[PDB]
């Protein structure tokens, strides 16, 4: 038998509820949230790291007429130069006076040891969610993990749970997104094949070891004026360092709703945001008939002294007369008094002690033991400490907020 | 790749510095240097292959020289000479080949010289090197007990692969003791048993090899006149400061040692904070001693996430509403703070207290109705 | 429940930090932690020295000529001087 | 015969007074203090300094375990922590595995060199007062110290005086005070017993010497997890120390008045405030009646130049006739005028020259030569110095500071 | 308290950083460091006894420290090589026991290292370390002539005391080199010519006393029996990184050297300020190369004091009224400045100029009348 549910996606927190049927006894059912990660589809570009300038040492020929070709080298750049006169230990390397020429060269690589620090650029769309769910009902637990779709049940040994869609909808995640050394950044690099230079993506390679790196560093040779033989060079900053120093924040400590960002798939894992509805289809082998479940008469529930805070503050008993031995479930049909315990056992007059929290400032709230409805009213105040490392269990809903008092007061 | 050493040779280059402090042509000349590790630790490249024999019988305690004078040849000395410094001296944990490994103390200079012996010679290259730490918390020594985080270190263990450097066949090494000017006419002149491969061009281009001195055709000065050896094919590196040979192929390659290599590391933990609650707010009473790092954002729908690198011994109040809060402190796990609704007043009794008590919680409903 | 990464593994499975593995010193119940199949070794440590040459043994080097034999072989009590 | 004045209570500057009897010619008397201590009584509470931790041993059990009970010593912490294999220089120092525990502690004491650096904290009231002062009488000087009480009375050589209350009573001192390397603060520093880390007085005690003393420094103790042993601790940062960093000024620049302060009794020496009453009675040795006292008629004013300043600025000529020769006392009875000199010898005919100062534009004042009376003025004009190290020896009175031709407009 | 050096005995601790920038057990570890002094002067504690022999006598040239072998014994070194430093190398300046006094520049951590041959350790603890001058008119070396204050030095004397340390029973200490693990029992094998003593839970709890090896019952691991020796009686200071005995009672104290005394004391006298007069203020003319404090107040009811560290040639105005101020500038004794009236204006003026001269001095009170 299904049962249509909406379902807060705060993980750690249970949600009481009761299902019925007419014909048969009630059934307890919790629903919890232990885990709920959202993977974006990612599709990397390219990946950066420090260039590395690389000079090769100049050729020079004694007065003859030289010119270089062009090569696929990233960034490779040819100036030739005339009137020289180069100086090595042994000195007047050419024979030939103020007539032979000298071209320079320079080409950039990935360093030797940037394999460690490489920058991937990732570009992500269409966030998904996965959520591992926790049910329990008559006994039973079950542990499955299902969609966030309409269509695709993620399915149990016996269970057909249906997750409908979310309502809300967002991703921390960007249009652009870069990674490196296991910290997930927000930015918006240059696309591939359009660099600029002294910025982020000032070499580019489709892969670590690719032999397909294209970078512009507006390198500019100078024509060389001392005695021996250097081929002098001016370099731009460093892109990647220079975007590394002012780096920012990253998305780990600034993405909203508390998103933790793994780094090895992209995940977004164990934050709260939104109602999730779920489609929950019950198998027909865990219910029992109603000439089953006990049967209790003349119940009563007796409040003491409350508080409408986070923690199970507010204190219940019971008083009844069954007639048999059994385990009757509790569960109370307020949509701001949240229980502790659905499962109790009944003996023939005892007493049941509850735990609550409730969010409203009087506890007028219907309590249903095994079927036998009771309502009880009473008056308590608010929590002294401010404080608490416990999420809220229900909502405001800014109607039962309001205290009879002042509601009698008001009309 | 290539691991034989016994057919490649050190060179000379052209240091920035010297011993007396002008541009110099030293067979110490380094090339580049790393600083990427968490550690301090240095990767020096010199012109100098360390911890090898003359002929290159890997030997612990040896590197090659490349001697100054004329018939140049390869020898050795004692690697107890060598003493690289920053600021101060510091120790070396390794060499092989051109590298040597390092951990030196911050300054602004990197130097690698010969101690003793015939020759004194040191090179300083311009390489801003300062202290770095690991994670937050900046610390000075590594504490003896703390957090273990993930470090990235060199491996001192000289086999150990990181890349890849090329060589290439010498090219001409021209000299002028190979030249004489006695009268109105050039003449040459070979070491003992060697062959060079004089060449120059007055009146017209000319070559040859000669074993002994040798006339000219005939021709005036010889400053325009040329001569190097030709018995000479060790492969050497890819260096800015050689002439480049006629081919200037790939011939070998050889490692970078000291992968840089991943591994774990002690940081130290903060001082945990003293935490007094007041209604939608909390203060924390922080303390530490050197700069760490305190962050905190909300679990609402903005974050307006908040960095500062504290000092001293401050008091800090943050508001944290029905949403929460989260903050860390130096290396500690993130800690969650949420806030309730708990005004001065009382929701019962008289409306002079209903009226307080509501006011502070939704200050703007309450005076609309 | 499930060995961290970041820990060593032991054949008892338990879980050490990565530093104290390859120190001289067993950390770890079976001894793994500083077997000759865990870490590569060749010359033994400052304070012992191989005996026999064969079985590559090595016991505190104060342990020589003291008048009992502290090796699987015979070759403790001799070459010792007076 | 007693007589009742007000002396300025400004130190160093004398003020001159005569006094009239029944067939008796006038004495000089002016009064002059040098010295004036205001010791306020104090009471010590503690001394406090930097601590300096003692953390003894850690204790260890092989295959066993303990528990540890507090003692009096000040900033006691213990825990036990369960599960420790201590290592040392010689390995193996326990022979059991996750059974034997460990025993931490540490606690706080005085350090051994702050036997010099250490702060005293006071708590002073009831500021009372004490001057020394100088009385010349007949050509007699003599020296008294008396309190300011209207009750203890200062006696020496037949010269009793009587000290009033003074008109406006002030200490420069707050109610809470404190001292350390012999100058004084001015802080408010907590109660003996409640000391808060990280501030002044975190560590209390009744004396330097004394057996028990009492501090707390949160001293938490963390869990060791190295391979040797060691205990590890945290504590708050020194608040003596901090303390001494943000002291602020102390309260040798910034006392009022200008009272310098001495710290042996915790004293206020040589400011001036206020007026002190003072009854004083003379004995008739000093007195000489009229018929041995030359008789002086016909007194006549002039002068040269007037100018009003803080020294002797005026000068004022005299021109007389009388019947012997001898001595005779010259005062101003205006309040706004004094006179440098003291006694002068009168001759038949002669003419005698006076040095005056004066507050006011006008030199409108009269003088008493033995008694004879006769008017005094004169138009004196503004000093061109503004600039000077001698202090006023007059007070700016009203219907005196006002010039007379301005009077005269306005009216 | 005792003086004799004969029943006491050094230890070995755990020094953060040794040489090889790693934690380490070292002989020449540093408990605390006392930079209360004036003139630089700084008191070291360390773990080694200075100034006695194996023995203790007293000897000025010798110091003792444990030995790194197992049979632990206190073994000797000339006493030359131990050096002070933090930045640059510091000077001794005295020794006695485990203390020893320095002088050297402000660093940022404090070291004392064994430079000999054969044992080599440099220990390192983090300290704080700011040069501190005394009074006003900051300085750099104390002048020749200058106004004379009280400072407080340490004495190089060894012979005073300021402190109250203590010494208890040295504690177990267990050696892995006493078990062996021969075929699968446990061996405890005691050294030459001595009685260690071992307790053990092999199987269940059992002790013994014995000099030469034996062999144990139900014994299959080395690890599970440890043996420890008996010969230690002489007494060890309580330092955290040692084992408690079973008593650990007050068996003993000993002095901690240099006290600190007052001493007369330089410094230097600044510039004379050159004052101008104008009416009702001051324009004092400063002048300072180092940070100079001028302190300023008034002799009137309300002080409002004003404290300033100048430290270039720059002027300062004041404003001094009837009842006057005074300023003390540098180290300069206190001077006091009164101020009269000198308003523009004769107040006997025959035309209508009286009211300005009236208008400066009483700038209201001259407005209503
Ligand atoms: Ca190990
Ligand atoms: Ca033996």
């Amino acid at each position: 038998f299904e049962h249509a549910t909406t379902v807060p996606n705060v993980p750690g927190i249970p949600y009481k509820a009761l299902v019925e049927r007419a014909g048969y006894a009630p059934l307890n059912l919790e629903i919890t949230v232990v885990s709920s990660e959202l993977t974006p589809s990612t599709n990397k570009e390219y990946v950066t790291c420090k260039f590395h300038t690389v000079i090769p040492s100049p050729q020079v020929k004694c007065c003859g007429s030289l010119e270089c070709k062009a090569s696929s080298k990233a960034d490779y750049t040819c100036r030739v130069f005339g009137g020289v006169y180069p100086f090595m230990w042994g000195g007047a390397q050419c024979f030939c006076d103020s007539e032979n020429t000298q071209l320079s060269e320079a080409y950039v690589e990935f360093a030797p040891d940037c394999t460690i620090d490489h920058a991937v650029a990732l570009k992500v769309h269409t966030a998904a969610l996965k959520v591992g769910l926790r049910i329990v009902y008559g006994n039973t637990t079950a542990h499955l993990d299902t969609f966030v779709n309409g269509v695709t049940p993620g399915s149990s040994r016996d269970l057909k749970v249906i997750a409908g869609p979310i309502s809300a909808a967002f991703s921390p995640f960007d249009h652009k997104v870069v990674i490196r050394k296991g910290l997930v950044y927000n930015y918006d690099f240059p696309e591939y094949g359009a660099m600029k230079p002294g910025a982020f993506g000032d070499i580019q390679a489709s892969s670590l070891d690719a032999t397909d790196i294209v970078a512009r560093t507006d390198i500019r040779l100078l024509k060389p004026s001392v005695k021996n033989i250097h081929v002098p060079y001016t370099q731009a900053v460093s892109g990647y360092e220079m975007w590394k120093n002012n780096s920012g924040r990253p998305l780990q400590e600034t993405a909203p709703f508390g998103c933790k960002i793994e780094v090895e798939p992209l995940r977004a894992s164990n934050c709260a945001y939104g109602h999730i509805p779920i489609s929950i289809d019950i198998p027909d082998a865990a219910f029992v008939r109603s000439s089953e479940s006990p049967t209790i008469l003349e119940v009563s529930c007796t409040v003491a002294d409350c508080i409408y805070s986070a923690d199970f503050g507010g204190s219940l008993t019971l008083q009844y007369k069954a007639d048999r031995e059994g385990h009757c479930p509790v569960h109370s049909h307020s949509t701001t008094a949240v229980l502790k315990e659905a499962t109790t056992h009944v003996t023939a007059t005892g007493s049941i002690t509850l735990h609550f929290s409730t969010s409203s400032p009087q506890a007028n709230f219907i309590v249903s033991l095994c079927g036998k409805k009771t309502t009880c009213n009473a008056e308590c105040k608010p929590p002294a400490d401010h404080i608490i490392g416990e999420p809220h269990k229900v909502d405001q809903e800014f109607q039962a907020a309001v205290s009879k008092t002042s509601w009698n007061w008001l009309l | 790749i290539t691991d034989d050493f016994t057919l490649t040779s050190p060179y000379l280059g052209f240091c920035p510095y010297c011993r007396h402090s002008a541009p110099c042509f030293s067979p110490i000349k380094i090339e580049n240097v790393w600083d990427e590790s968490d550690d301090g630790s240095i990767r020096i490249q010199v012109s100098a292959q360390f911890g090898y024999n003359q002929a290159g019988t890997a030997d612990v305690t040896k590197f090659r020289y490349m001697s100054y004078d004329h018939d140049h040849d390869i020898k050795e000395d004692s690697m107890e000479k060598i003493a690289i410094s920053t600021s101060g001296p510091c120790r070396r944990l390794g060499h092989k080949g051109y590298f040597l490994l390092a951990q030196c103390p911050p300054g602004d200079s990197v130097t690698v010289s010969i101690t003793s012996g015939a020759s004194e010679n040191s090179c300083t290259v311009e390489k801003k090197i300062r202290r770095k730490f690991v994670g937050r918390e900046e610390y000075l020594f590594p504490p003896v007990q703390g957090k273990l985080v993930k470090c990235h270190v060199y491996d001192r263990l000289k086999e150990t692969s990181a890349g890849y450097i090329t060589m290439h066949r010498p090219g001409p090494h021209a000299y002028k003791s190979y030249l004489k000017e006695a009268s109105g006419e050039v003449y040459i002149k070979p070491p003992s048993g060697k062959n060079v491969t004089y060449e120059c061009k007055c009146g017209d281009y000319s070559t040859g090899i000669v074993s002994t001195q040798t006339k000219m055709n005939g021709c005036t000065k010889a400053r325009q006149c040329i001569a190097y050896k030709l018995d000479q094919t060790k492969w050497v590196f890819n260096s800015p400061d050689l002439i480049r040979h006629t081919d200037h192929s790939v011939q070998g390659k050889l490692h970078i040692p000291f992968r840089l290599t991943p591994t774990v590391c002690p940081v130290p933990l903060a001082h945990t904070p003293t935490v007094t609650k007041w209604f939608k707010g909390i203060t924390l009473h922080l303390t530490a001693t050197r700069p760490t790092l305190l962050t905190t954002r909300k679990l609402g729908l903005r974050a307006d996430a908040t960095a500062e690198w504290i000092t001293g011994t401050t008091s800090r109040n943050f508001s944290v509403g029905r949403e929460g809060l989260e903050y860390v402190w130096g290396n500690h796990e993130p800690v969650r703070v949420w806030a309730q609704e708990s005004a001065p007043g009382d929701p019962h009794g008289w409306p002079h207290e209903i009226i307080i008590h509501y006011y502070h919680r939704h200050p703007v409903y309450t005076v609309i109705v | 429940k499930t060995c961290a990464e970041s820990d060593f593994v032991c054949n008892n499975g338990q879980c050490v930090p990565s530093r104290w593995k390859c120190d001289g010193d067993p950390d770890c119940e079976d001894g793994s932690d500083e077997s000759p199949e865990q870490c590569h070794m060749r010359t033994c440590r400052i304070h012992e020295i191989s005996c026999g040459a064969h079985s590559t043994q090595c016991i505190p080097v104060s342990w020589r000529c003291d008048g009992e034999n502290d090796c699987d072989s015979g070759e403790d009590e001799e070459n010792c001087g007076n």
